[PDB]
């Protein structure tokens, strides 16, 4: 790897400054070198990870779907006939993006998610294995679609059953563990009742809990209620 | 679209 | 070139969806196969290869300028030391603008300016040719950077001296032209003097000839005369 | 910064 030679804390330091540069695919980059150091990685470490990632993919998603959409339209009878260049561009793309989640997938499988112990780290990278087989099912099409589908579940269950055995209810890797199965299950898995169930039951266990939190955790906490209750606003 | 984090 | 097996029509196409998609590298990727496919560019074609190049060098320029600032402030009496990091990947970002400028300069003089016969086009170019020596002047410090700043001028003067003679003063080509080789006196040649006097007269010999336009001629050349003063009210 | 087109 292009980073092999770079020191783990230069990585760091480097994967902070392309996320102020808002240069995503470079901190990203810098985030692989540094997980492939084979150091476990501290909270703040994990976050930089995480966030590397998701604006990463997350850009393709978009790109993807819109692309994905005025191919969908082309294929609408009256649509005059435009060649192959709509559905070959969405293929250079979803192929970029699978690149993406393939290569997290496999920072978290060699050797993230074998490594963490504890309740914290496991959970956030089983979430974040959950979240990029979601991607994936997002785009695919074919014969393993459903085995794809089935990787998220178990991804985000077995975070799930970390989670509420592990971490209060107010916590919130466990509640962006739970916004994101529950968008999982309406958006994947065509669930819609768990979805809205998921994030309700989750909504109301961590309201019952804030009494127990600083000033700083309940602000911290409320933000990712306010998401569930957002998705629960949209679906109901 | 829906929230995630 | 990794575009040499595509059709120019359908990297024409793939670079609008690229623009849809907000995807503007590929958009730079697909335009760069087009034009070296050797046959002129239409107006639109020259709009496309302009758009993806500005927004690609665009970003660029953002994170150097966040970077170097980080840098700049290092170099503060009282900064304590944070070794090699930040000079490295202000280095790394820089050198990656530089790339792009010379693709887009060698793209120019290979053989965009030299095919380029009506008023309408050469100036386009020449324009461009100019906006791509700005950037590379914007991060120059070293031997050349008087040359650098020079080739600049001497591409937006041929421009001005075309334009001058072969478009109206609404021509929307002419008064881009002029609002950039007004901003390249105010920041590079350190001449605001000449950018003011620049930008002023230009606004003023537009609005005299406003009265021969369409509606639709009328709104193109209003929204560049509305930069004009954008910059005029910040630099007076 | 200023305006480019
Ligand atoms: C190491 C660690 O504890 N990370 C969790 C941290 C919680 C607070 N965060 C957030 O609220 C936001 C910014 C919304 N992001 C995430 C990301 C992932 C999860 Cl599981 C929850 C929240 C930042 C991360
Ligand atoms: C082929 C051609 O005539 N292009 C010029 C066209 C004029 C109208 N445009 C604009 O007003 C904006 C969108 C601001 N962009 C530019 C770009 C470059 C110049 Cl020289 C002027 C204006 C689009 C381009
Ligand atoms: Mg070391
Ligand atoms: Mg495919
Ligand atoms: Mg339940
Ligand atoms: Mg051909
Ligand atoms: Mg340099
Ligand atoms: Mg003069």
């Amino acid at each position: 790897g292009a980073m092999g030679s770079m020191e783990r804390a230069s990585l760091i330091q480097k994967a902070k400054l392309a996320e102020q540069a808002e240069r995503y695919e470079d901190m990203a980059a810098f985030m692989k070198g540094a997980v492939e150091k084979g150091e476990e990685l501290s909270c703040e470490e994990r976050n930089l990870l995480s966030v590397a990632y998701k604006n990463v993919v997350g850009g393709q998603r978009a790109a993807w779907r819109v692309l994905s959409s005025i191919e969908q339209k082309s294929n609408e009878e009256g649509s005059e006939e435009k060649g192959p260049e709509v559905r070959e561009y969405r293929e250079k793309v979803e192929t970029e993006l699978q690149g993406v989640c393939d290569t997290v997938l496999g920072l978290l499988d060699s050797h993230l998610i074998k490594e963490a112990g504890d309740a914290e780290s496991r959970v956030f990278y089983l979430k974040m294995k959950g979240d990029y087989y979601r991607y994936l099912a997002e785009v695919a099409t074919g014969d393993d679609k459903k085995r794809i589908i089935d990787s998220a579940r178990s991804a985000y269950q077995e975070a799930m059953d970390i989670s509420k055995k592990e971490m209060p209810p107010t916590n919130p890797i466990r509640l962006g563990l739970a916004l994101n199965f529950s968008v999982f299950h309406y958006e994947i898995a065509n669930s819609p009742e768990e979805a809205i169930s998921l994030a309700k039951t989750t909504f109301d266990e961590a309201m019952a809990d804030l009494h127990t939190l600083s000033e700083d955790s309940y602000k911290d906490s409320t933000l990712i209620m306010q998401l569930l209750r957002d998705n629960l606003t949209l679906w109901t | 679209f829906p929230a995630t984090v």
